[PDB]
């Protein structure tokens, strides 16, 4: 039934006009059904007949169903879409299962053919112009046109309004709408619940909205994008993986892809074997043999996916925790939850090394991380129970040159604790050698010497092949760690020595670099300092 | 009546996402909202309205009533421009003081044709709830057309207490006026008060000191001996230092440090190498001649963490030719927060950019930007945003101005 609502003004982007693209020929039988179909919506006054006055057409083909060979037809409003202005983002984002509430009973309305109920604004309406032609018959929408851009924009909003009287009458209950689904959740007995259904659903009727009858419509457990919702909780269902014989290598990225999202679940999860078999792959197509190692990887992940995970619902009379582990070097796992043990959500996170960090820094990005999500989830943020001491937090980040922050948190005592690998000196260390490294290298041949002569007059030189200038300077620095003690102090004029000496990262993607902080740990005090080049120093 | 603001020509609408926001301040939009809509300020709007905009709410200092404020900074970089005085007074007033003149905007309204560009959105929690979309109907606070709009109905408001006080100075910037004087504190006060209830009387309602800013020297440390890392040390900053003061020279010290010496060894100092320091510490004792403030190029500020609570910033125009610098230290109370500090200190510099220059200046901070975006709004409060960019501190910028005097 079409409806008494007023009509959201709707116009082209500017300097556009309407579609005018050519209607493709059918057959005798399209043609009939098309003629058929269209009179009926014809007569419901859906789509009214225009004349030659509107010189736009979008092509309108015809199709069978599923359920009944019976012909459906389509519009191709392709075009039509291109030349449509832009609405507001119609969904700004799905609810989270862990953002949400128990409800002791929630039931969904399809209000399926709600589209075609909702008036399209009168003017736009000759854009929406279509043809159904002959061997050898124009119309136009007067309503939302299944696959039109505004169509779902336009909807939800009058959705909005006709449900604002409803939603004041009754602020106990709970509706949100997606698509053309209306989920309606409370915490009133059975009974009463299911009277205020019908309550609104006589509401919407009397807007010319058709709902799905008690008999016929949805109920519980739901599907929610992975996961299966329940009125008492939530549930993820099982991934199921494919056991089979000939892997082909999109057959591989497929399954690193389902399982890299179910780590996120189920930490221990594990593709990194799985993933070397994809190394100088020359086709999708092609097969490749299954390493034992991967079989062995594949095997223990189809028996973590065999234990399902059932979680519980936000309780807003209760704190929010937030729990981090590293799993290992830029990898860590958490955990919120209200209740130890009844979990709300999970999530892991792996970090790319990049130019140069630090655990610490990267512990602080987590942190950052989840306090977002949680910010959109909950509205709120949660204490945090990390891996790390309070002096060994204060010690970096008081000293760290770059401002960083972490929330109300609290130290938790599991294992792997992060820590500061090693610390620079503050001043020179008396009785400790003194090394004088430098390193230069001819850019464009790649020819380098790299060496040092300390206070102690030890002296050494490396000659290098296929060499950069960093590279050289560094590889200086290198030499002077190796050939020291556990005490050394040692002063560079190089500019990217000055990073480490602020950052003093602990992983880097330049492997000379981490050769560096491997000896930089291993020493007991080490004093760097830097000087400008060719001075006297 | 009211007057026809356009975009600059080519422009179009802000399309700015809105950033997730705590149930608390969601909970302070949708009041402050829902008031604002009944007095008419206000209206709800459609999805055939497809422009955004940020808004948020703060608290002011001493004021434990949340406060709606939007982030316009986008539309007032695409509002046409449009007499736009600024007088070099308060900048040597003995006290200053800034005033919230936002309210005023609210009386006078909005050309009808501009409103849709001036569309917010408050969100829901989980997104369990379509946004409240809103737009104003009247001048916006924040925005850079009211106060210009706003400007004859101003002057005529505050031209009594003007031609009455000329010794007092009065500055407009958006939301805020600012009110300098020299009469002692007494009499400050209780003419700003005054003031206040000039104002007060005709519907809208609402210490610092200037002179007494001023451009610390860099001091060189001093010992009784120096060791060969302690004038390495002093090179290093000196032989920089010397793109701002070309007159230092560093050799003399340079040539007691060749030789492969142990760090911790003890040098004395050539009476050539003694001069040579001594001549720079001369130099050092003024800020370089020949920076003139240029109204045609953007003001810029830098600000270098340096622990312990401790912040250093530079204002200038062009690298090297500072207008001002400064020293901040952190306000009792955030002894464990950064982006506190951080925020604050943004803040007290924004001001001073504004009383001096009148002008916002374009922030270079040193936080990364995810930090920043996260946590800014926690503790800003100010009625303006001024720019900023995310950047890494070179180590060498940071030792030199740790070297100011106190
Ligand atoms: C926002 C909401 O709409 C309907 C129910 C609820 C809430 S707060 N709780 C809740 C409790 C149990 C279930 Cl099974 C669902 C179903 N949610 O489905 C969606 C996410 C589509 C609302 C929702």
């Amino acid at each position: 039934p079409i409806s008494p609502i007023e009509t959201v003004p709707v116009k082209l982007k500017p300097g556009m006009d309407g579609p005018k693209v050519k209607q493709w020929p059918l057959t005798e039988e399209k043609i009939k059904a098309l003629v058929e179909i269209c009179t009926e919506m014809e007569k419901e006054g859906k789509i009214s007949k225009i004349g030659p006055e509107n010189p736009y057409n979008t092509p309108v083909f015809a199709i069978k169903k599923k359920d009944s060979t019976k012909w459906r037809k389509l519009v191709d409003f392709r075009e039509l879409n291109k030349r449509t202005q832009d609405f507001w983002e119609v969904q700004l984002g799905i609810p989270h299962p862990a953002g949400l509430k128990k409800k002791k009973s929630v039931t969904v309305l399809d209000v399926g053919d709600a589209y075609f109920s909702v008036p399209l604004d009168e003017d736009f309406r000759k854009y929406t112009a279509f043809t159904i032609p002959s061997i050898n018959i124009r119309y136009q929408y007067n309503v939302l046109p299944q696959g039109w851009k505004g169509s779902p924009a336009i909807f939800q909003s009058s959705m909005t309004k006709i449900l604002e009287p409803f939603r004041k009458q009754n602020p106990d209950i709970v509706i949100y709408q997606y698509m053309d689904d209306l989920y309606v959740g409370s915490d009133l007995e059975i009974g009463q619940h299911r009277t205020k259904i019908e309550e609104l659903r006589q509401h919407l009727l009397r807007w010319g909205l058709t709902t799905p009858d008690k008999k016929h419509q949805k109920e519980p457990p739901f599907l929610w994008m992975g996961y299966e919702l329940h009125p008492d909780k939530w549930t993820v269902q099982p991934i199921v993986l494919p056991e089979k014989d000939s892997w082909t290598v999109n057959d591989i990225q497929k399954l690193v892809g389902k399982l890299n999202w179910a780590s996120q679940i189920y930490p221990g999860i594990k593709v990194r074997q799985l993933c070397k078999l994809l190394r100088g792959t020359k086709a999708l197509t092609e097969v490749i043999p299954l390493t034992e190692e991967a079989e062995l990887e594949l095997a223990e992940n189809r028996e973590i996916l065999k234990e399902p995970v059932h979680g519980v619902y936000y309780d807003p009379s209760k704190d929010l925790i937030a729990e981090i582990q590293k799993q290992g070097q830029g990898q860590w796992t958490y955990q919120i939850y209200q209740e130890p043990f009844k979990n709300l959500k999970t999530g892991k996170y792996a970090r790319m090394r990049g130019a140069h960090t630090n655990d610490v820094k990267q512990l602080t990005e987590a942190v950052q991380k989840i306090t977002t999500e949680s910010i959109v989830i909950w509205g709120k943020t949660p204490k945090f129970k990390l891996p790390i001491q309070k002096e060994t937090w204060e010690t970096w980040w008081t000293e760290y040159w770059q401002a960083t922050w972490i929330p109300e948190w609290e130290f938790v005592n599991t294992p792997p604790l992060v820590k500061l690998w090693y610390q620079l000196e503050k001043e020179p260390i008396v009785g400790a050698e003194t090394f004088y490294v430098d390193g230069a290298a001819n850019r464009e041949t790649k020819l380098g010497k790299a060496g040092y002569v300390t206070n102690r007059g030890r002296q050494k030189v490396v000659t290098l092949t296929d060499t950069t200038n960093q590279k050289t300077e560094l590889q200086a620095i290198y030499l002077a760690l190796q050939d020291s003690g556990l005490e050394v102090n040692i002063v560079t004029d190089s500019q990217y020595a000055l990073g480490i000496i602020q950052a003093q990262p602990d992983q880097s993607e330049s492997e000379l670099v981490n050769q560096i902080i491997e000896q930089l740990i291993k020493k007991e005090k080490v004093y760097l300092a830097w000087v400008p080049a060719h001075k006297g120093i | 009546e009211t007057v026809p603001v356009k975009l600059k020509p080519g422009m179009d609408g802000p399309k700015v996402k809105q950033w997730p926001l705590t149930e608390e301040k969601i909970k302070a939009l949708v009041e402050i909202c829902t008031e604002m809509e009944k007095e008419g300020k206000i209206s709800k709007i459609g999805p055939e309205n497809p422009y955004n905009t940020p808004v948020f709410a703060i608290k002011k200092k001493d004021s434990t009533k949340w406060r709606k404020l939007v982030d316009f900074r986008e539309l007032n970089k695409r509002t046409q421009d449009f007499g736009i005085p600024h007088p070099a007074g308060l900048k040597k007033k003995k006290s200053v003081t800034v005033l919230d003149v936002g309210d005023a905007y609210f009386s006078v309204p909005l050309d009808e044709d501009f409103r849709k560009y001036t569309a917010f959105t408050i969100p829901s929690i989980n997104n369990e709830t379509p946004g409240i979309r809103y737009q104003y109907n009247v001048l916006p606070q924040g925005w850079k057309g009211s106060p210009a709009i706003f400007q004859s109905s101003m002057t005529k408001i505050l031209e009594p207490f003007r031609k009455q006080n000329p010794d007092i100075v009065i500055y407009q910037y958006m939301d805020d006026l600012y009110v300098g004087s020299d009469l002692e504190i007494g009499q400050h006060r209780t003419k700003i008060e005054e003031l206040r209830q000039h104002l007060l009387r005709w519907g809208l309602t609402t210490e610092l000191h200037p002179d007494k800013w001023t451009v610390q020297p860099i001091v060189l440390p001093e010992k009784d001996s120096w060791t060969v890392n302690d004038i390495q040390k002093l090179v290093g900053k000196l032989n920089w230092a010397s793109q701002i003061y070309p007159g230092i020279k560093v050799r003399q010290l340079c040539k007691l440090l060749r030789g492969t010496k142990a760090l911790t060894e003890v040098i004395p100092l050539t009476e050539e190498a003694e001069l040579e320091l001594a001549e720079n510490r001369e130099i050092l004792k003024e800020p370089v001649h020949g920076v003139y403030y240029d109204p045609s190029k953007d003001l810029i500020a830098e600000i270098q963490k340096q622990g312990q609570g401790q912040w250093t910033y530079q204002i200038y125009q062009e690298p090297f030719k500072n207008l001002k610098t400064g020293k901040y230290a952190r306000m009792r109370g955030a002894h464990t927060n950064d982006v506190k500090q951080l925020t604050e200190a943004v803040q007290k510099i924004t001001t001073e950019s504004i009383v001096i220059w009148g002008k916002t200046p374009k922030f270079k901070l040193p936080i990364q930007k995810e930090t920043w975006e996260t946590w800014w709004t926690e503790y800003w409060q100010a009625t303006w945003i001024p720019e900023w960019e995310f950047v890494n501190t070179p180590p060498l910028v940071k030792l030199w101005y740790q070297l100011e005097k106190e």
